[PDB]
Order: structure tokens, then sequence, then C-alpha cells
């Protein structure tokens, strides 16, 4: 339902993201990947946390 | 000096007005089951179409 997300996000009008703390105890976080390159470093989607 | 009124012309014009009024006020449009225009949440696609 890509169109629905596109629609509701556009209708809202902001990308305002407030970073919120979680527990994530027991899993390795961050989880970079080769495809996503930021500052010539392996990385990932900014708003998503890979759990390994 | 005296004053009197022509009845025939008055009633002819009034009859025209009456026919016009009859063609507007009398009609009734019957409609039972329809879409909903009040939406509690944000549903994306389907909401945009029916609101439009
Ligand atoms: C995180 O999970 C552990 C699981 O044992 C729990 O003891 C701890 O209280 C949790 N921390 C928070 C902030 O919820
Ligand atoms: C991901 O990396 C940074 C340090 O590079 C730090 O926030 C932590 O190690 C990881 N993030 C979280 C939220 O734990």
């Amino acid at each position: 339902d890509y169109a629905s997300l596109r629609s509701l996000v556009a209708s809202s009008g902001t990308l305002e993201f407030n970073n919120e703390s979680f527990n994530w105890t027991g899993v390795t976080q961050n989880g970079t990947s080769s495809a996503c390159i930021r500052r010539s470093k392996n990385s990932f989607f900014s708003r998503l946390n890979w759990l390994t | 000096r005296g004053q009197a009124a022509d009845l025939k012309s008055t009633q002819a014009a009034i009859d025209q007005i009456n026919g016009k009024l009859n063609r507007l006020i009398g009609k009734t449009n019957e409609k039972f089951h329809q879409i909903e225009k009040e939406f509690s949440e944000v549903e994306g696609r389907i909401q945009d179409l029916e609101k439009y």
C-alpha cells in the first residue's frame, strides 16, 4: 500500500521525527549494510534500526 | 382623479410565477444508502477518492 503511505504523509505535511529511546536489550543494534553508503561508510536507513 | 386595477394582466403574470414555483419547490429527491463522508481515522487511498 505504497500509495496510502505516500498520501497520508503528504497530507500531514511534515517529516518531523522525534528520536525515541527503546529497550533493545539482547540484540545488537545499528546493523550497517554495504548497499547503503553514508560518508563512504557502510550504513542503513536513518530512521530504521537493524537488530542482529 | 381616480384609481383602478387591471385584474387580467396581474393574474396572468402571477400564473407564470406560480408555474415556475411549482416546478422548483415540489420536487423531492429520494436517496437511502450512501457513502460516509465523516472519517474517524486516516485510511489513505479510499478516503481520498470518496471525499473527492
Ligand atoms: C529491558 O528488558 C529487561 C529484560 O530483563 C528488563 O529487566 C528491563 O527492566 C527493561 N528495561 C526497560 C527500560 O524497560
Ligand atoms: C549505534 O551507534 C552509535 C555509536 O556509533 C550509538 O548510538 C550506539 O552504539 C548505537 N545506537 C544505539 C541507539 O544504541
